[PDB]
């Protein structure tokens, strides 16, 4: 039966690890979660001028204070954000409070954790095996500003710096030595173009690359194309004196 | 690497380069490289290269592969296990075989999926040249050939005998006129007139495909 | 062959492979043994000690059903404890109705249809382990061995695992030693004998004894666990045997 | 093996023993190690929390249950999920209805009748997580070891995970030490410390990467992390 | 690999018709050769059952049963294939009709429900349809007197003279022989006798051949008097000791 | 091959998972003869004799479904078993929703159109014993039905199960053609179990003891098996002749 | 009998580690006692001690090498 | 021995060697292009630097610019998929 | 290979069933479609060439779906019907809640869901057939065009070509088209986009089927004739 029964086991499910390579082919996503705020972005992946990138939103947000990215086919990912959309308005229904980043990202993944359509003491929804890189990052009155990558194979991680998408593996390698406990609002911000504009295959722009910031006092917010070039132009100044 | 058909894509493409390089036409087949016989595959691949390994005029051409680019798993299923250890002394000659480009090796197969990858060897073998479906203006340097000799009415154009083309690249234009010219024997006359190619291409283009490529699937 | 890739398949041979391999899996499995007396039966089973950190009282395979019924089987150990586990709600389930318990004769019938018919389900997989139960019910003392293919008998004395070709030559024996059979106290004694003599194979790690059984005699119709000078005593009685 | 037998749970095999449990009991070996030991009074436990890379922060293993019972999930993760709400549903209804906490010779019938369902039953993927399981009722502690079989074994303490045989060979000549030790629940624990020392080959020896959790017959069980469980290191 | 033996069950055909029918039709030319003879005045169905063991009952086996009294059946093929056939169709019969219009269903009616339990196994997967074909005869005040054949592929048609089992192809040229339409039912109960006995020739008496006749109603077999409205039933089974009384004369 | 897994039709016609359900009832080696009486039926099973660690009393081919009704099963032991209890459920379910007694005409159909419903599921698998249903009816008197692990019930004058049943039929078939009838004589119910057992002796070739053969007795509103005395007493009172 | 023809300091216990090995004929073992001296070389040490066995033996040698610590 | 895909750091120790015998500009950086292609075999390796310099032929070009080696290196996604 | 099973994701990160599916696209009709400043303009092919087929009672391909939103696909019809009959039901269902007209974003977030859950749902076959929704949002002239495909997402272009020879209608809508000033009469947009139909379509007029969809809720269908006149003027051009 091909790729469910020819292989040798060596105790391992093949069904996820042929979508880790999908993951790969995803968008290129960084984010790094500093004490004074989380900035984050994402590449476009424009293949023609005539695509809309103001159209389509390669971020959602889940809660206020508590944003979130995507890096994988988009349909299954759908599945992932209205169910993370409907976590995130039930604990606003029952507690009426807003939910913990760790606490909402552990209620997400109990869905990415589950498969199939008979079981035992759990229900289900989805008929098919599915996966998506999604990366939860937030603010919260408990642990402060978190970041998380949610994995539908196993369980999240605490990342303070995460990297996703295709560049993700030379990303890593570069979050080991720039990234610092000292980083400041201003100073991630640049630091994200810096890395950015390298793991991107197509050249740096406003159209091609949108970043967004989360804090506690303006919450969830995206960066303008305006004032994304104006950041643009900081980094091209800071390269050209080196 | 070229696909195709024999008499086109294989064939056309391969006599066209050694008129401009001024260099000898010299073809091998490929069901030769294999003897039958242990040891004649490394040995015949060799002395291929011996010749135009001296003053290097000429270029090697072999066409129409189906047996020794296919080695399979073993002596059945249309491969054999000599196949195997002749392809990969036929990488040891490529490799060993050193010039300005003098002498190219032009192999035609119709699947590349059953070569060694040794053999493959990427950046020995840069090109893959796919069939491709030609245009409407392909045509019109075929007809140009042949109605220098053959008259053809004022009436007529080559815009007029392009209208009608069904996946036929270069081979059948010189086919179609052939019948073209042969309907004109009926009536008596050396010259193709616009009452001849009406009804001569309907006698073309008609019964000729049975399989039917339709958007009628709705 | 591919009739073990599908289960409920008729084989070339009569008998489905995965109902064959199920039988010859309890042979893996640790000696268990019995002995039906006149008032009542005997339970015995061997427990191989893994190291020296097993406590002991804890990992004790004996299984109960009602009040007069001892339970214990014979192979995968998850696999046993789900089949008892049914059967202590089929017990229960014909004490809701009848406002009775169960006999032994109508046990075997209901863990008889529940095992007999997963063999029959595809979507089910078969039971490896093979279940002794006995007791006394109101009809006096009867013994079944539930064999994991399905089928099952009244059995005089029951023998299965690795060691239960030295284990049937001795419960043969039982003839030869009184015609009327031991008693409740002397069963104890022999069915421990008995283990000692199929640890042969097990020689090369440890053990510990563990005998249950119920009678109308000392026990009136209950299911109680040997201790005391009574487990002493067998344990003694077949050492200076064996030598 | 590929395909013939023991391809599936259902199938068997020639010597009757399926291969696809074994299997599932690969995924323990390098997984995440814990030791633990208990007395009569107490009961410990020391797991190992892993990690992706140094900016990876390490995930605690343990995950509380019930308040006088505490287990340690070494293996598959999303299979330890579900399994964990079950044993959590169980101390609730047993709270609902029985008035008590969930027995631990109770949970681990549960347990092992729970992951039986699922292996009998055509299609699905059993529990291939180990599970450590300590508690405290009115029989005492208890240390329960659930293999991807469903199999149960009580014990005084054991090891699984990345070289669980250096935990192993000291409990075993220690073995008459700390069930003798009552009342002292930090001697406890420096055994276990020295048990997993033994056993981890020196990857990361900080603190953030050990928790230590105990319960016994006056503390609760509570996990413990960062300047809490330095104490001992 | 070859074809999977599929009914169109999960799984079409690609040989452009569906191979196992030939194979459950092989389940057809496996049974006894069983034919019949539609005329004007009457309808006539021959069989021959089955001898197996010399101590078998040959009262037990009925190879020609009864759905409603003015229309018979006869089928060839698996004994117990036919059961659970009947079975539910007998339950079809009441329900859509019986249970609706009160009355005896027809025979346009009756012969369609029949077919359409065959089209239910074939398209519903993992029940394989049964291998038994019926021959179905009936009168009714609309159409008359009728006599259809039933395949398991789901198709019925009518047939003057037809034959079923391992003689269809070999009886049905011998019916056409010595039988036209222009004869009556007299006349048929004759050739159908000397048509089943080429059959075999180990036992012709009414043991292992059983013999049923459609016609005028028959008092003896309706029950009751005192209604002229209702009528009698137009099928009458022929006993054993009356099937040599035909042979006789024969 | 698949062709041989699949309940479907063969390319032949010849099941062969039915091929194998007649094969598994030949192999536990057991030959029971049934025959019919006047006013009664006797039916004898062979009763094999294991070791002294199994219960002789528990051990039966014999089982009861109700009064004056009985059944004998000849092949795979846990289709026995579950078998006789589908035939218990539908004769109590009969006698309550049409309140009357179920004879082994029907009582032979239900379990032979049941066998077909488990050929419908695929992962259900079909029953492989045969199943024997001997009764002494309130108009027909004795009948005997012998399903097939198939589906497959017709009356018989006599019958037997196991290889010899091909010399049992002869044997029986040229007896009944001198007294021209398929009934043992002396209607005395407790005679006909000396002639149902000398007709097998003779058949079989082979004497057999108290142990090894178990006597049914379905005799009018009521039914039972005899006990190792009773046969026993049977055969002493056979022994004399 | 590898072990006694190599140098070593004779604190190896050959039963206790044994239990590691699985399905290993006589000629699969002869890997395993090389494998044991190639972490002496990894380890920085001239001889193997006893700490070089346990490592090469209990990890599975010439069969079969799992290096998945994760899901699938 | 088996032998395995390079990583990124064995494509770029390759790349940097065959560098100076081919002509190439001053200015490229293979940091980047190199990373946009997966772990690939070594025998492909030295065919991204001799199909970079057939699209400079076609671009006229005297050396191979960063736009030539991404042709190069698309050709090989394109026509391999290793 | 891979093409037996769908949730299967496969080592190159794309399941080969949607790779398939797209070879029915590319033998399927060309669709294409340009939204302007105050317009927006889609046209589709219908091939006439077929003998004895009545036009009148031959359905459009364009299926009305909304006032102001239109649809258009190219692929099976068979495939697309189910679609559409989804697609027509949630339209009639938002002004059913939300009393709102059909929004151009609802509605593909809708169909790319009946994608999505036709996909997760097992043994359900996913659509292999491209659908373009476009229209302007409620009270807005705003021009909005999306695409679905069959791996189940969707874009947003400002012009989109899917069928036969997409790839070269695609560059004529690069290179001619500019997304920085779109064209601003409704004559320019219709007759650069029949430009884009006559290479697939080679100078014909039955044809060619094009729906203008106009602010407040308007919907015009060119005829023959109309059509037919914005060839003649390309003509001009070619033969200049």
């Amino acid at each position: 039966d091909r790729g469910v029964s020819t292989f040798s086991p060596e105790g391992r499910l093949f069904q996820v690890e042929y979508s880790l390579e999908a993951i790969k082919l995803g968008s290129t996503a960084i984010g790094i979660a500093t004490k004074e705020g989380v900035v984050l972005g994402v590449e476009k992946r424009a293949t023609s001028p005539l695509l809309e990138s103001d159209s389509i939103e390669k971020i959602v947000e889940i809660d206020r204070h508590i944003g979130c990215a995507m890096s994988g086919l988009t349909a299954d990912a759908r599945s992932m954000i209205e169910h993370a959309r409907t976590a995130a308005v039930t604990h606003n229904l029952y507690y009426d409070e807003d939910i913990n980043v760790e606490s909402l990202t552990q209620s997400v993944c109990d869905l990415a954790l589950r498969f199939g359509e008979g079981a035992s003491g759990e229900e289900r929804l989805m008929s098919r095996p599915f996966g998506v890189a999604l990366l939860i990052a937030g603010h919260d009155a408990d642990d402060g500003y978190q970041l998380f990558h949610a994995e539908p194979s196993g369980t999240f991680y605490r990342y303070n710096a995460k990297a996703i998408g295709s560049g993700s593996e030379g990303a890593q390698a570069e979050l080991l030595n720039e990234w610092h406990s000292s980083l400041t609002l201003k100073e991630a911000e640049l630091l994200v173009l810096k890395i950015l504009k390298q793991v991107m295959e197509e050249k740096l722009d406003e159209n091609n690359a949108q970043l967004s910031c989360i804090t506690k006092q303006d919450g969830f917010k995206i960066y303008d194309n305006e004032k994304t070039a104006e950041l643009i132009k900081e980094l091209k100044e800071k390269e050209a004196a080196e | 690497i070229l696909y195709g058909a024999p008499g086109t894509g294989k064939t056309l493409l391969a006599k066209a380069v050694a008129n401009q390089t001024s260099a000898t036409f010299l073809r091998i087949v490929g069901s030769e490289l294999i003897q039958k016989y242990l040891g004649d595959g490394p040995r015949l691949c060799r002395q291929i290269f011996k010749v135009a390994g001296e003053n290097a005029p000429s270029i090697v051409f072999i066409d129409e592969i189906d047996a020794i680019g296919t080695k399979r798993y073993d002596s059945n299923s249309g491969g054999e296990r000599e196949i195997q250890r002749t392809m990969l002394e036929l990488l040891n000659q490529l490799d060993g075989f050193d010039d300005r480009g003098d002498v190219k090796v032009i192999m035609a197969t119709n699947k590349i999926e059953t070569l060694d990858p040794a053999l493959i060897r990427p950046g020995r073998i840069d090109r893959k040249i796919l069939f491709e479906n030609p245009d409407l203006s392909t045509k019109k340097k075929i007809l140009g050939i042949h109605t220098s000799k053959m008259n053809l009415s004022e009436d007529v154009n080559l815009e007029t005998l392009v209208t009608t083309k069904d996946d036929l690249s270069g081979a059948d234009i010189q086919a179609m006129c052939t019948e073209a010219g042969l309907l004109a024997l009926r009536e008596r006359r050396m010259q193709v007139t616009a009452e001849d190619f009406k009804q001569a291409k309907e006698r073309v283009m008609k019964n000729k495909v049975e399989e039917n490529l339709e958007g009628l699937y709705l | 062959t591919g009739y073990d890739l599908s289960n409920s398949v008729f084989s070339p041979d009569g008998r489905n492979f995965q109902v064959e391999y199920a039988v010859k899996a309890v042979e893996n499995g640790t000696t268990s043994i019995g002995i039906k007396c006149n008032d009542g039966v005997v339970f015995a089973v061997e427990k191989l000690i893994t190291s020296k950190l097993l406590v002991p009282q804890k990992n004790v395979k004996i299984q109960v059903v009602d009040r007069h019924i001892g339970c214990v089987y014979s192979g995968l150990i998850p696999d046993g404890r789900h089949l008892v586990n049914r059967g202590r709600e089929e017990a229960a389930s014909f004490k809701k109705l009848y406002k009775t318990p169960i006999p032994i004769p109508a046990f075997a019938d209901r863990l008889g249809q529940y095992v007999q018919a997963h063999t029959l389900y595809n979507s089910v997989r078969p039971f490896g382990v093979s279940t002794i139960f006995g007791g006394v019910d109101k009809n006096g003392a009867h013994l079944y061995m539930l064999e994991p293919s399905g089928s099952y008998w009244g059995y005089k004395g029951a023998a299965t695992g690795k060691g239960r070709q030295s284990a049937k030559a001795e419960l043969e024996k039982l003839v030869d030693h009184h015609p009327e059979g031991l008693s409740a106290r002397e069963a104890v004694k022999q069915a421990a004998k008995i283990i000692y003599l199929a640890h042969e194979d097990n020689k090369e790690k440890d053990f510990e004894l563990e005998i249950s059984w119920c009678s109308l005699s000392e026990t009136n119709g209950l299911h109680k666990f040997v201790k005391g000078d009574l487990l002493q005593e067998a344990i003694d009685f077949a050492q200076k045997e064996i030598n | 093996f590929r395909n013939n037998y023991d391809g599936d749970t259902v199938t068997f095999s020639p010597t009757g023993r399926l291969f696809q449990v074994e299997y599932a009991l690969e995924a323990i070996k390098q997984g995440s190690v814990t030791v633990g030991l208990r007395s009569n009074t107490h009961a410990v436990l020391v797991a190992l929390k892993r990690n992706a890379d140094e900016l990876s922060s390490y995930q605690k293993k343990i995950i509380k249950c019930d308040e006088h019972m505490g287990l340690s999930l070494a293996g598959l993760a999303p299979d330890a999920r579900v399994l964990s709400n079950y044993l959590r549903q169980q101390c609730n209804y047993s709270s609902l209805v029985f008035n008590r906490k969930l027995a631990v010779e109770r949970a681990g019938h549960l347990l092992c009748d729970k992951a039986q369902k699922n292996t009998q039953s055509y299609g699905g993927r059993p529990y291939g997580v180990g599970l450590l399981i300590i508690g405290y009722d009115k029989s005492g502690a208890h240390l329960l070891e659930f293999q991807p079989s469903g199999n149960v074994t009580e014990l005084y303490g054991t090891a699984i995970g990345a070289r669980s045989q250096g935990a192993k060979t000291y409990l075993e000549r220690t073995l008459d030490t700390f069930i003798k030790i009552d009342g002292n629940p930090d001697e406890l624990i420096k055994a276990g410390v020295e048990a997993i020392s033994q056993s981890l080959r020196d990857e990361s020896l900080t603190v953030d990467n050990l928790s230590i959790a105990i319960v016994g017959k006056d503390t609760p069980f509570t996990i413990y992390d960062g300047e809490a469980v330095a104490k001992y290191i | 690999m070859t074809d999977r033996y599929s009914f169109s069950l999960t799984t079409f055909s690609p040989s452009g018709k569906l191979g196992q029918i030939d194979y459950a039709l092989t389940a057809v030319k496996q049974g006894v050769t069983s034919l019949g003879i539609k005329a004007t005045n009457g309808v006539v169905i021959a069989t021959e059952k089955k001898s197996s063991s010399p101590l078998a009952m040959s009262e037990t086996l009925s190879k020609v049963s009864l759905l409603t009294p003015d229309i018979g059946a006869v089928y060839s093929g698996m004994g117990p294939d036919y059961r659970v056939l009947v079975d539910k169709s007998r339950k079809v019969a009441h329900t859509s009709y019986k249970r609706i219009y009160g009355e005896y269903p027809p025979t346009k009616l009756l012969v369609s429900e029949v077919a359409k339990i065959m089209q239910e196994a074939t398209q519903s997967g993992g029940v394989r349809p049964f291998g038994v074909s019926l021959l179905i005869a009936g009168h009714d005040e609309f159409n008359g007197f009728s006599l259809y054949q039933v395949d398991p592929s789901g198709s019925y048609f009518p047939w003057k003279a037809t034959a079923i089992g391992k003689g269809s192809v070999a009886a049905k040229t011998f019916l056409e022989k010595r039988w036209n339409d222009e004869l009556e039912l007299e006349d048929a109960i004759h050739i159908a006798l000397l048509t089943l006995k080429e059959s075999v020739e180990g036992e012709f008496n009414g043991d292992t051949i059983e013999l049923a006749i459609i016609g005028d109603e028959n008092p003896d077999l309706l029950g009751y008097t005192g209604i002229p409205t209702d009528k009698g039933p137009r099928f009458r089974k022929l006993t054993s000791q009356e099937i040599n009384d035909r042979l006789e004369a024969l | 091959g698949y062709d041989r897994h699949i309940t479907i039709f063969s390319p032949e016609g010849r099941l062969y998972q039915v091929e194998y359900a007649f094969k598994a009832t030949n192999q536990t080696n057991i030959n029971s003869l049934a025959v019919r009486g006047k006013d009664c039926t006797v039916v004898i099973s062979q009763k094999k004799v294991p070791d002294k660690l199994l219960d002789p009393t528990t051990v039966s081919y014999i089982f009861c479904i109700s009064r004056t009704i009985g059944m004998v099963v000849n092949g795979p032991i846990p289709d026995a078993r579950n078998a006789a209890l589908r035939a218990k459920a539908e004769a109590a379910e009969f006698r309550y929703k049409y309140g009357y007694d179920m004879p082994c005409d029907v009582l032979a159909k239900r379990m032979a159109n049941l066998s077909q419903i488990y050929t419908q599921r695929a992962y259900m698998r079909p029953l492989g014993v045969i199943l024997t249903f001997v009764s002494v009816d309130e108009e027909l008197g004795p009948s005997i039905y012998k399903t097939d692990p198939a589906g497959y019930y017709v009356g018989y004058k006599a019958t037997a199960t196991g290889p010899k049943q091909q010399e049992i039929t002869t044997n029986l078939e040229n007896h009944f053609k001198k007294s021209k009838i398929d009934h043992i004589n002396e209607e005395s119910w407790e005679k006909v179990v000396e002639f149902a057992i000398t007709h097998m002796i003779d058949a079989l070739g082979t004497e057999f003891s108290k142990n090894d053969l178990e006597v049914g007795v379905a005799t009018k509103d009521k039914f039972f098996t005899l006990s190792a005395e009773n046969i026993e007493e049977r055969l002493v009172a056979i022994a004399e002749q | 009998i590898h072990s006694r023809k190599m140098t070593t300091d004779d604190d190896i216990n050959w039963q206790e580690l044994a239990r590691s090995t699985d399905e290993f004929n006589g000629a699969q073992l002869k890997a395993v006692t090389v494998e044991a001296g190639m972490i002496a070389l990894r380890n920085g040490q001239s001889s193997v001690k006893h700490e070089d066995f346990v490592e090469g033996i209990s990890e599975v040698q010439a069969r079969k090498s799992k290096s998945v610590s994760f899901y699938a | 021995v088996e032998f395995s895909l390079p990583d990124l750091e064995g494509r770029a120790n390759i790349f940097r060697i065959h560098s100076k015998s081919m002509s190439v500009e001053r200015g490229i950086r293979w940091e980047l292009i190199s990373r946009l292609c997966p772990n690939s075999t070594g025998a492909e390796l030295r065919s991204v630097c001799t199909e970079a310099g057939m699209f400079a032929i076609r671009a006229r070009r005297k050396v191979a610019t960063e736009k030539d080696f991404l042709k190069a290196v698309d050709k090989v996604i394109s026509g391999y998929k290793k | 290979g891979y093409d037996r099973a769908l949730s299967i994701f496969s080592p190159d990160g794309h399941i080969f069933q949607v790779e398939y599916a797209l070879e029915a696209v590319k033998r399927g009709t060309c669709a294409v479609g340009v939204k302007g400043k105050n317009c927006v303009v889609l046209g589709c092919e219908r091939r006439s060439t077929l003998k004895l087929q009545d036009t009148r009672i031959t359905p459009s391909k364009v299926s009305k779906i909304d006032s102001h939103v239109v649809l258009s696909f190219s692929g099976l019809n068979a495939d697309s019907r189910i679609l559409i009959e989804k697609a027509r039901v949630e339209a009639q269902s938002h002004r059913l809640t939300l009393e709102d007209p059909v929004t151009v974003e609802y509605l593909t977030r809708y169909v790319a869901g009946v994608q999505q859950r036709y996909t997760q749902s097992g043994g359900v076959r996913p659509f292999g057939v491209s659908t373009l929704i476009a229209g302007f949002d409620p009270r807005d002239d705003e021009p909005k065009l999306y695409q679905t495909e069959p791996s189940g997402i969707y874009s947003s272009w400002s012009a989109q070509t899917i069928g036969r020879n997409s790839k070269t209608v695609r560059e004529f809508l690069e290179k001619n088209y500019d997304r920085k000033e779109p064209p601003a009469t409704v004559e320019e947009c219709v007759k650069l986009t029949v430009r884009s139909l006559l290479e697939v379509v080679q100078t014909g007029a039955k044809n060619i089927e094009i729906t203008v969809v106009k602010p407040d809720s308007d919907i015009v269908a060119l005829s023959s004739e109309e059509i037919n006149q914005y060839v003649t003027q390309i003509e001009q051009e070619k033969q200049e």
